[PDB]
């Protein structure tokens, strides 16, 4: 599954 | 961490270094015939995805259970057409999109996928599949449905002679082939800062916004969407190109239209041709929109192939952020695999939140640094 990233 | 799963599964652990180049265990003489025992009150399915309620079962277990970012406030949005997309590529079969249904409510509340590709590591090509979409209702996540699921989609893939997987995560396991990490351009830095998809970093709004605003069109020469007379010139750029990598896809003719021919919110690619008709380039990327946990939708645009023998990358990369800009997406994510630490730094790109680990199961291989992944999945 794909994981689901943000601005850090 | 502990790993009561994978201990018993043919991957190497965590603290092994592999030197080797090679399958775990061999390939299975006779595979098990019956599925296995789903808890009381579940039973399997197959998912035919050209019914349109199935497909709308699907999503929207997706989009209500699927991976979160780590804050909870952003969930994966899948389309009906997106997964289409992603689930019936040449030689896709109804038994691996593997569901669970309660039994007396024939609610759908698991899901699991396969997919087959020919995948190249390192020196070695093999049919492998790839694995997609494990999704467990968070009311059933209590029952340990996860391991089953997985070796069912083994054991349906194991019927179908293949004995190999690539599969990715969020979380590491035994043992990451290789670790990327997602980077993110903002392309309308308004809405990102409005729903905390990004915080103001002293930056007033004013300097923010003059800092990513990008051209009204890209700069390429020649540049425009890929039509079907460029699928050859497309498989070919592709396959030339990958051959620099270490895990990469090895794509038919066939493939290649299905993963780059344009289809409106789910994917676009535009071609390079130059002054003497040749195309020498081109770029692409998917769409997947999060859903926005409070107060609707986040338009993001996530880079897949980009190949160039007469453009630099970074320019090609600048006509994505300009295309992207233009089709009304807010942010545009990319990984750190292939050359894209080439480009990220210098086009705005921030670093993000979590990696994504690359998986081989039954294959024992050296890791590779991010750099040498060719592999982007849905
Ligand atoms: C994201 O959804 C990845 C899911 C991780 C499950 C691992 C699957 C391992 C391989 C299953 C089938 C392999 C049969 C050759
Ligand atoms: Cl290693």
């Amino acid at each position: 599954g794909k994981s689901n990233s943000k601005l850090k | 961490r502990s790993y009561q799963f994978w201990d018993t599964q043919p991957v190497p652990k965590l603290g092994e270094v592999v030197n080797t180049h090679g399958p775990v265990e061999p390939d299975k003489d006779n595979i098990r015939q019956e599925p296995y025992t789903l808890p009381q009150g579940f039973t399997w399915d197959a998912l035919d995805l050209g019914d349109r309620g199935v497909l709308k079962e699907l999503y929207t277990l997706l989009n209500e259970n699927y991976v979160e970012d780590d804050d909870n406030m952003f969930r994966f949005d899948y389309s009906p057409e997106f997964l289409l997309w992603a689930l019936r590529p040449p030689g896709w079969l109804p038994q691996w999109h593997c569901g669970v249904r309660v039994v007396s409510s024939r609610k759908l509340v698991g899901f699991i996928s396969a997919i087959p590709a020919n995948i190249h590591i390192y020196d070695t090509e093999k049919k492998m599949v790839e694995i997609n979409f494990l999704c467990v209702h968070k009311k059933l996540r209590s029952k340990r449905v996860a391991p089953v699921l997985i070796r069912e989609i083994t054991r349906r893939v194991h019927l179908e002679g293949i004995f190999q997987a690539v599969y990715t995560a969020g979380v590491v396991l035994p043992k990451p082939v290789g670790t990327c990490r997602y980077w993110h351009r903002s392309l309308n830095p308004r809405k990102l800062i409005e729903v905390k998809f990004s915080h103001l970093s002293n930056m007033t709004m004013q300097r923010t916004m003059k800092l990513y605003r990008l051209p009204e069109t890209p700069k390429t020469a020649g540049l425009r969407p890929m039509e079907t007379k460029d699928i050859p010139v497309v498989h070919q750029l592709l396959t030339r190109y990958l051959k620099q990598f270490h895990l990469t896809p090895v794509m038919s003719q066939e493939e290649v239209e299905h993963w780059f021919y344009p289809q409106e919110n789910i994917i676009d690619t535009f071609v390079v041709e130059n002054a003497n008709g040749e195309v020498t380039d081109f770029l692409s990327f998917y769409t997947l929109p999060s859903t926005i946990m409070n107060h609707k939708s986040l338009k993001a645009a996530y880079s897949f192939y980009n190949v160039h023998t007469q453009t630099p990358l970074l320019d090609l990369m600048s006509d994505a952020l300009v295309l992207a800009k233009m089709k009304g997406f807010d942010v545009f994510n990319a990984l750190d695999l292939m050359e894209n630490k080439t480009f990220l730094e210098k086009l705005k790109f921030g670093i993000g939140d979590g990696n994504l680990q690359y998986y081989l199961y039954n294959w024992k291989c050296p890791s590779m640094g991010a750099e040498k992944v060719g592999l982007v999945l849905q």
